[PDB]
């Protein structure tokens, strides 16, 4: 952070800019997690303190729901775990606080223990976070109050809570600044607050990428950065068309991106590719299928939580065949359902069906995503681990090297992950 | 939701 500084970026608020050149691959800075939380569905597979994935984790003797590398990771996490250790025993199977509430809880506990500036807040402090309180509508304030109620519902026996109005601000700050920690396959590991990483503004053609070493965020260049140039990360999945991207960005972050990808709309034509029929859909018919695809995407998202895998496959297959009458296979909405179908096949342990989908996805993914995308890398890595599991070694190693080649740039040549994948080779 | 590369 010596060759970097915060500044006022016109029309963007505060931001981060380079004071020195950065080549592709260079580490700009690392940031320790101010607060972090392991997701519920990853309990028992990951250490809750350092996010180290290993076997043979020690259960928390009292709750039997927290797992640790050892006694040191148990004792070091205790200040954060004590917000949950007893409520998990008492509430039983009705302890259902959302991951946001869980994270927000740890934030307040951290402010009690370490009220002064942490190694996480060298350039931007948690108290200094943007909240967009002034922009919040009814539904957003309503979701915040539901989170505040659940915070006192499950945590009152443990944490010092400020007034309602400070918690509105904090929850708003969390939504604006928070990060999801993802693994190598871009699966949801947990949620964290990285104050210094939160200083960076968004772009759909970013010059940096955020990766994780346990609970430690690392920021590496994916484009050449010059002195005086602002550093942009990306807040969202960049597969989708400009309208889709900015609907998500206005919704969650209260801004419209004006990057070169959003200005030119360069990739939209290929992203929403229409087939070459003698009777091609009208602009209205295209509009209607696109409106349908985005509604199906949202429905499948909420359907994922409860519907059976075979039911989930069905809607993926139904969506595809309907859209395939006007959309090409490299169309992004086709790719979405293909990706979701691939994931269901993986849970079903249909390794052959999963590999089939992955093969249809990889080439269009390389086209739509920017260079050094971990979206592309993890798809290669999924393909690779599928070829290897099915004893197809030439195709497996080739795909895994494609993954490693990107991950060296994004993760750094000697990240624990790359040596994990090299062992597979 | 929170900042991520995926989450379809
Ligand atoms: N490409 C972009 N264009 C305009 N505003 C942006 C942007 N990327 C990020 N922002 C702003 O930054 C917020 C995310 S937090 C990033 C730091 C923020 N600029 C600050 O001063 O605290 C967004 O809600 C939005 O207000
Ligand atoms: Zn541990
Ligand atoms: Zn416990
Ligand atoms: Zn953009």
């Amino acid at each position: 952070l010596g060759g970097l500084e915060r500044f006022c970026s016109p029309g963007k608020g505060r931001g981060l800019r380079a004071l020195q050149p950065f080549q592709v691959g260079d580490l700009l800075f690392s940031c320790p997690a101010y607060a972090y939380v392991l997701t519920v569905n990853e309990r028992g597979n990951h250490c809750e303190y350092c996010f180290t994935r290993k076997e043979g984790l020690s259960k928390c003797g009292r709750c039997k729901q927290a797992f640790y590398c050892n006694v040191e990771c148990q004792k070091e996490d205790w200040p954060m775990h004590k917000l949950e250790c007893s409520p998990m025993v008492v509430f039983g199977e009705n302890w259902n606080p959302s991951e946001t509430v869980r994270l927000t809880a740890r934030i307040l506990a951290k402010q009690k223990i370490h009220p002064e500036r942490t190694p996480s807040e060298k350039l931007l402090a948690v108290k200094e976070f943007e909240s967009h309180l002034d922009k919040l509508d009814n539904e957003k304030k309503d979701l915040i109050q539901s989170d505040i109620a659940a915070l006192h519902h499950f945590y009152s026996k443990h944490l010092g809570f400020p007034d309602n109005d400070s918690l509105v601000v904090l929850f708003a700050q969390v939504n604006c600044n928070g990060f999801t920690i993802e693994d190598e396959e871009l699966s949801h590991l947990g949620s964290a607050i990285f104050p210094d990483v939160a200083l960076m503004n968004h772009s759909c053609c970013p010059n940096v990428i955020v990766t994780y070493k346990g609970t430690l965020a690392e920021v590496r260049a994916v484009q050449e950065i010059k002195p005086g140039e602002e550093v942009f990360t990306s807040y969202i999945d960049l597969l989708y068309p400009t309208e889709d991207r900015n609907d998500r960005l206005r919704d969650s972050y209260f801004f419209t991106c004006e990057c070169q990808e959003c200005t030119t709309k360069d990739k939209d034509k290929a992203k929403v590719e229409i087939r070459k029929l003698s009777d091609p859909p009208k602009a209205e018919a295209i509009r209607d299928m696109v409106r349908y695809a985005r509604n199906v995407i949202e429905e499948f998202r909420r359907a994922k939580h409860y519907k059976s895998p075979s039911e989930l496959l069905e809607i993926c297959e139904l969506s595809q065949e309907k859209m395939s009458s006007v959309f090409e296979d490299s169309n992004v909405y086709m790719l979405h359902m293909m990706y979701q179908a691939m994931g269901v096949c993986l849970y079903m342990q249909d390794w052959e069906g999963a590999l089939q989908y992955g093969q249809k996805i990889i080439k269009p993914y390389s086209k739509h995503y920017p260079l050094y995308s971990l979206n592309v890398a993890s798809m290669w890595l999924k393909l690779g681990r599928l070829y290897m599991g099915l004893e197809h070694k030439a195709a497996g190693e080739k795909a895994l090297k494609k993954a490693i080649a990107i991950m060296e740039v994004a993760h750094g040549k000697d990240h624990p992950y790359i040596s994990e994948i090299k062992q597979e080779i | 939701h929170l900042k991520s590369k995926k989450g379809q």
